[PDB]
């Protein structure tokens, strides 16, 4: 019983700590360079008005 | 000398009949004498940006020319005052008029003319000899610390017609008069310069000699140099206060200069409060550390031009003693609200904004800000040096570092003091984060390093490994608990912690460790590498087999090492004299050497 | 005084918008105010904002509508905007221009003061002390206002950050281990808020000490700029000639900065960032700065903004350029708001830098400085255990995190939740304070000190 | 020559920023050099940059402080900045306008050449094809640079740009198994990297080839955008009319474009991106097309215009209009530079636009076009498994992915890590390249013909 | 044939450069060939009028380009395309236009390449991360396309 709950809980480790892991390299990294991105074009056109 | 107001348009007042005016020259405007500048001129017409408040200028009033551009009146008296960024003083208006207000059109000069100084000169002028710009020709005795020597102005050379007699003298008389081609010029003990001008030197020198912070942590592990530039964080929680207070009161400088450029008025408040309350020990007897400092206070609601003058105003008066052959050093408590005055007045004039709304040029004035810091050879026949510090600190909005005014800053800056809010939760002081941190002098004082002290070197460079070894560490004990994990890692973690309790970590308001000279910083931290080394080696020699050394045998076996290692801050060196510092920290080492040894 | 015949003109060169162009008009100063009469006999105000030779331009108060450039005459007064102070006129409540709109009489003036006004030395100004207690739990036992100190309340839209505003004037007092007075000003207030603060203060009583100067959103826009420097220039005179504390407060910056960026289009200025003037930052600073203490004077002036954040968004300029030079934040949220929580104030994201000051043994009780400190640290864990919870169940909890659960619940219900009409005092707050503090044994109450603890903790 | 006398004016119409506006002026002539006498004695100078009708517009180089407009005396040259040039110039320290600052005397010239010099004839450039072997394999093999090529380092603030640049100077030879002269612009810069620099140059005991050109953090700005086209119009007179062999570096070339941003700001120009002029593309072509070798003469000009990249942006417009139009970068970053890493060059988003015809069969190795792409391949998929192990962990890789992540970690400190004084041959890291190539199985090295696998593979 | 008009010559001469190039395809397309012209920039052109409207003092539209801008690009691209000739020996003729555009940052979204995109019917995006990689032509292939797939399918 023990190794039982132990494998799908170890199974469900990997696979939560994969899914955090891709909002920390892959998800936010990529929200947060949008953003910044967004934020200097506003920028651009402030300056050209 | 005086021109007519042709009209007001806002903070901008047009003037007529001003045909002979230069750019970024002087005037007084309307009856009330508001303090402005010319900037742009046409035909006999100048148009004026006034400092101060406008309302009730008339068309017609007078506006009187000043020759001189912005500048800063230089002489006896600069030293215990308070002024603001455009040289006023402020504890002589407060006190001359009894009110709580700066008067609008305010006209106080920086220096006071009722002062009668004593003034011995050089005794080795005489009429008829060859003075040259940057001579000193006679001191004035301020008090019992700085002696306030009077320079020839730069720019100025010629025969010496007149030496005043020893004898006591107000800075609105004639000391010494010199001829230069038939011209005679009289000159007081009052000199000014454009503060937008770089003084002269001889020569621009490298910086070798360290800067002697109180501090074990921002001294062993990030050193600073006189007339090296540096950066410090400015956040509430950081604990600025530190370093400001250390700096002033035992650094090894001569003159410390402190630059408001635009805080919060309760934050000026407390710098004004504090300053005039520290004291330091001197000569035996402990002084007033206004006796050899100068403060320059700006508040947020104080005229953009004096905010954004004020950076300028206080390195003018830092090179005033540069050129004395003092040590100073200036900290400008925020080059970012500075960096705030000058877009607002960019904004004001209609410039074409560029990086985050800042001006196009803000990199070029933050390089020619830090650029006139460094170490000199002074002019003047007296063959004197002196040099300049800055330890300007930074407070982007936000606390991001992709602000320009942060991100040009450390370009320039060749150390960085990165302070942390973490640590102060912590209770961690100094709160310095050591990751972030940074010394790029570490190679130009080695040469000071290796010829009095020798073994300063590797130890700092053990030191910042042990350190960074524990963070990469991190992980590791992290998904282990410290089982799985190598004794020698485990001496790395503990020693690296011994570092940060009871070396880095420092408690100034105690009465032993207000002040940690070198030679006491170098002997903790060579103790605690000896140590390491000593613990590496014992478990390294003993791991193949059989009989092995453990960090929880050391431990066991050499506590009372361990204690005495972690006693070696309490050391008050002013009361145990060097000899006797060096004398038990040689004591611990026999202890150390000997412990171990019984292990093999 | 100045005893000079005014001069009338009727010379008009024209009209643009709110401008009014004057010609031939001699020796003309900048700021100046004249009164414009029209063709059907109104009156109208305004001010000099350009005198380039001879021309004139001044902007009317009122609308331009119904000037002509023919007969509508121009008399100039030859001086600037002066307010008439007093002291009487506290207890009275004015309109954005200094005329009195409760049936009273024109104020009777001690002096006359220039609403600009100067720059406080800062060499005599004095580092805040004592606190001025608000009656509000949420404000005085977490987040204190220290007697000098400048803190911002930051609001979204639709929040009730005129109800706070007005419970604090309510309220607010001195800590009292007949020299206290407030100085209310609304900026761009609609008519039904106005009625809200001028009945309900005279209601409740606290008219005697309430100086309030409403500007309502249809006023003139002008008005409106110096309704806040109305409200200083009376405050300076309380606070600093008259020997007492003066609350300020400022309500809806955020419709300041609105009218300041019409006068800058007025101006014909070019807009700076996000369309507001170049120099909103110092303009903002003449305001704010405009209080502390200062030497020799037993008097003092805080100030307590209240801006609402365009979009909601903490980084628009009204509120960063705001914060960026006051100490501190209040910060009202939503959340609390739509779980029907009054004051719905939250206390994590919030500060008050000068509280080390304000509080303690001589000004409020020893332990105030201990209890904030341990409750903000529950509340943040309950917090935190309150979002564990929603991920591994109740019954996953141990004893402790049921603790930290529990005081969550009850720390918002007993000590945030008040009512409007409920008035703690310091002592009260720091009292109903321990008792959610004595839910934790005291192992668990790391941030209190020892004695602390064995003085206060048991009973 | 010009045998007629100048003209002197004390004429000047007004003073806008940097801009001296001059009226009453006889036939002005565009582009024609000014100098100016300000009523205490100082000299200055300046560019007519606008004429209209009697007006002349000078934008003054030491700057505008102190102009007056009643006594300021102005005399035009009668010709454009004109400057002497001579081969004795080697040896020699200028400051950014020109002037020796190295107590000598001014330049005895051979002739005066136009600043702005003349673009060279497309049918007669020569396509350049002899390569400079820089002893760094992070550039003799994968980045090859031709003797007449543009490849400037990209670089951002903190990193050792300019300890690269030195090293490059001393070590820099030909792989024809030869004396550079080298122009050094030192412009923007800190006493410390002028001093730096200077000392390197003596330290290498090639200073008699050496010309430097200062100009100063605390020197003028608008000197700065001049500086670079001085240091080449010396680089074109030693190469075109003296046939000797010019290496031109340009310290951080975003203070000149930066001194630019001013100068457009100044004169209201059209705005591009982060307010640089619509027309810096133009400005830089200007300074950066001075290169190259010319057909029939045996001269060349080579030219490393380093910049800082701010805030690490490599699509800023400096970096990025500079990339445009050079052929290709060296780029470091500090992804390298914080693990101790030297040189820190990071091969990834680099290139060089003439490596193609630079190298192979006649000129180093037949294999050097086969080795450079697979290190590319295999460099840019072993970043590619970080990516993805950084989510997914190690023990989700498999040998396909383990070979690129053991090829990435030994390629850094065995191809790149070198060391500022280590002097590797081209043949010597063609032959490391394969060193690390090896690390895989023919199979997978899927750039490099079997022609080519078969000789070199085996060993 | 071809046209020099390199970076560092007058920028003015770069419209007339573009113009020349596409006046000698036309020619040679009136003789019975078939021209396939190239102008590697299309930007640099762009960035000309720019220049010259600044210091024409004209009122700038789309992040500082002239108004016009779409005008003159319409115009010089619809002179490409098969045609019979005029000319009694009945001549078939064709220009094309492979334009190059270089926005800045790779950000396909200046004014060029955005009023470029709505003119030319292939569009060859390129990715300036395979580029990277060496993965030469670069190739976007996700964000190409081609309007002439049908055309070509007889």
């Amino acid at each position: 019983s023990l190794q039982t709950s132990f494998v799908t809980l170890d199974e469900a480790i990997k696979i939560t700590n994969r899914r955090v892991n891709a909002i920390e390299h892959v998800i936010i990294p990529r929200i947060e360079r949008t953003l910044a991105y967004i934020i200097t074009e506003l920028d651009e056109r402030e300056r050209e008005e | 000398t005086f021109g007519y107001v042709h009209g007001v348009s806002g903070p901008v007042v047009t003037a007529c009949d001003m045909a002979g005016a230069a750019m970024y020259e002087l005037v007084r405007v309307g009856h009330s004498e508001l303090v402005g500048e010319i900037i742009r001129l046409e035909g006999d017409m100048a148009t004026i940006q006034v400092y101060e408040e406008t309302s009730g200028v008339s068309v017609g009033d007078p506006v009187l020319r000043t020759g001189k551009p912005l500048s800063v009146e230089l002489g006896p008296g600069i030293m215990g005052a308070i002024f603001d960024g455009i040289q006023r003083p402020l504890s002589d208006i407060s006190s001359q008029t009894q009110s709580i207000y700066i008067p609008r059109g305010v006209n106080v000069s920086a220096l006071s003319r009722d002062i009668k100084w004593e003034f011995i000169p050089s005794k080795n002028l005489r009429v008829g000899s060859h003075i040259t710009g940057g001579d000193i020709y006679g001191i004035v005795n301020e008090n019992s610390l700085i002696k306030h020597k009077i320079m020839l102005p730069p720019r100025s050379r010629g025969s010496v017609t007149y030496i005043a007699p020893p004898g006591n003298y107000d800075a609105s008389d004639v000391v010494l008069e010199l001829e230069f081609e038939g011209v005679k010029e009289k000159l007081s003990m009052v000199q000014v310069w454009p503060v937008r001008q770089v003084r002269p030197v001889t020569e621009k020198l490298p910086a070798n000699h360290p800067l002697l912070t109180g501090q074990r942590v921002l001294d062993a592990l990030f050193p600073c140099v006189q007339g090296g530039t540096t950066a410090i964080p400015g956040a509430f929680g950081c604990g600025k206060t530190v370093i400001s207070q250390s700096l002033s009161k035992y650094s090894n400088s001569d003159v410390i200069i402190y630059v408001g450029c635009g805080e919060r008025g309760n934050e000026m408040s407390e710098v004004l409060r504090d300053f005039p309350e520290l004291t330091m020990e001197v000569d035996g007897k402990v002084e007033s550390i206004m006796k050899r400092t100068a403060l320059v206070a700006n508040t947020s609601n104080m005229p953009v031009a004096a905010r954004e003058a004020s950076i300028y105003t206080g390195i003018t008066l830092s090179e005033y003693f540069r050129d004395m052959g003092y040590h100073v050093s200036m900290m400008a408590d925020s080059t970012s609200r500075w960096a705030e005055a000058l877009r607002e007045i960019s904004g004001r004039l209609a410039e074409m904004p560029a990086d985050s709304g800042y001006p196009a040029y803000l990199g070029a004035r933050l390089a020619s800000f830090y650029e006139r810091a460094g170490r000199v050879k002074c002019l003047g026949n007296p063959e004197r040096e002196g040099s300049v510090s800055i330890v300007g600190a930074v407070s982007p909005p936000g606390g991001d570092f992709s602000d320009p005014v942060t991100s040009a800053t450390l370009g320039i800056v060749q150390v960085f003091w990165g302070l942390d809010k973490k640590l102060a939760q912590r209770k961690h002081f100094p709160s310095v984060n050591w990751l972030i941190s940074y010394s790029k002098y570490m190679r130009a004082l080695d040469e000071y390093y290796d010829k009095h002290f020798t073994e300063f070197v590797p130890l700092r460079t053990k030191a910042k490994e042990i350190l960074q070894e524990e963070e990469d560490l991190a992980e590791i004990v992290q998904l282990v608990g410290k089982a799985s994990l190598a004794e020698t890692d485990k001496i790395t973690l503990e020693v690296a912690k011994l570092i940060k309790d009871d070396f880095l970590q420092q408690n100034g308001y105690t009465p032993y460790d207000r002040f940690c000279p070198f030679y006491k910083t170098v002997g903790m931290l060579s103790n605690m590498i000896s140590f390491y080394d000593m613990a590496r080696r014992a478990v390294e020699t003993t791991a193949q087999s059989d009989n092995k050394i453990t960090w929880s045998i050391i431990r066991e076996h050499m506590g009372e090492i361990l204690y005495k290692l972690s006693s070696m801050k309490f050391k008050d060196p002013v009361k145990d004299g060097e000899a006797k510092i060096k004398a038990d920290y040689a004591q611990l080492l026999e202890d150390m050497q000997n412990a171990f040894r019984s292990l093999e | 005084y100045l005893s000079q015949p005014r001069l009338t003109y009727k010379t008009v060169s024209g009209v643009n918008g709110p401008l009014v162009i004057l010609d031939h008009v001699k020796f003309p100063r900048y700021a100046e105010i004249v009164h414009l009469t029209l063709p059907d006999g109104t009156k109208r105000s305004g001010q000099v904002l350009e005198v380039s030779g001879s021309k004139a331009v001044v902007q009317v108060f009122e609308g331009t509508s119904g000037i002509d450039a023919k007969k509508t005459s121009c008399e100039f007064t030859g001086d600037i905007l002066r307010t008439p102070v007093s002291e009487d006129m506290l207890g009275r409540v004015f309109n954005g221009s200094g005329k009195p709109i409760d049936r009273g009489p024109v104020v009777l003036a001690e002096d006359f003061l220039d609403i600009m006004g100067q720059p406080i030395n800062p060499q005599c100004r004095i580092y805040p002390e004592e606190m001025i207690q608000t009656g509000i739990s949420a404000i005085d036992g977490m987040n204190s206002i220290a007697r000098g100190q400048k803190i911002p309340i930051f609001s979204a839209a639709g929040l009730p950050h005129n109800e706070i505003a007005a419970q604090i004037c309510r309220q607010a007092g001195l800590v009292k281990k007949e020299n206290f007075a407030i100085v209310f000003a609304a900026m761009g207030v609609n008519m039904e808020t106005a009625r809200f603060f001028k009945s309900d203060f005279e209601e409740n009583g606290s008219m005697d000490n309430v100086c309030l100067f409403l500007n309502l959103a249809n006023d003139p826009t002008i008005e409106r700029i110096i309704t806040p420097r109305l409200a200083l220039t009376t405050a300076e005179f309380l606070a600093y000639q008259c020997e007492k504390h003066v609350l300020v407060i400022l309500t809806d910056m955020s419709s300041y900065a609105e009218a300041l960026r019409e006068v800058s289009a007025a101006r014909e200025e070019v807009p700076g960032r996000r369309g507001f003037p170049g120099y909103m930052y110092t303009d903002l600073a003449t305001i704010y700065e405009r209080a502390g203490r200062v030497e020799g004077r037993n008097g003092s002036i805080t100030q307590i903004p209240i801006l609402t954040m365009p979009n909601d968004d903490i980084t628009h300029p009204i509120p960063d350029l705001t914060g960026y030079i006051t100490e501190g934040q209040i910060y009202v949220d939503r959340q609390l708001h739509n779980r029907q929580i009054y004051p719905p104030i939250n206390v994590l994201p919030s500060l008050s830098r000068l509280m080390k000051s304000a509080i303690g043994e001589g000004m409020t009780r020893k332990d105030h400085a201990d209890v904030s400190n341990q409750l903000y640290a529950c509340y943040a864990i309950g917090k935190d255990v309150q979002a564990m919870k929603a991920v591994v169940g109740e019954e996953a909890l141990t004893s402790d995190d049921l603790l930290y659960l529990e005081f969550l619940q009850k720390f918002e219900k007993n000590f945030i939740t008040q009512g409007p009409y409920e008035n703690r005092t310091v002592y009260e707050t720091l009292d109903i304070g321990w008792q959610l503090l004595r839910i934790f044994p005291k192992e668990m109450l790391k941030r209190i000190p020892q004695s602390t603890l064995s003085e206060f903790y048991p009973r």
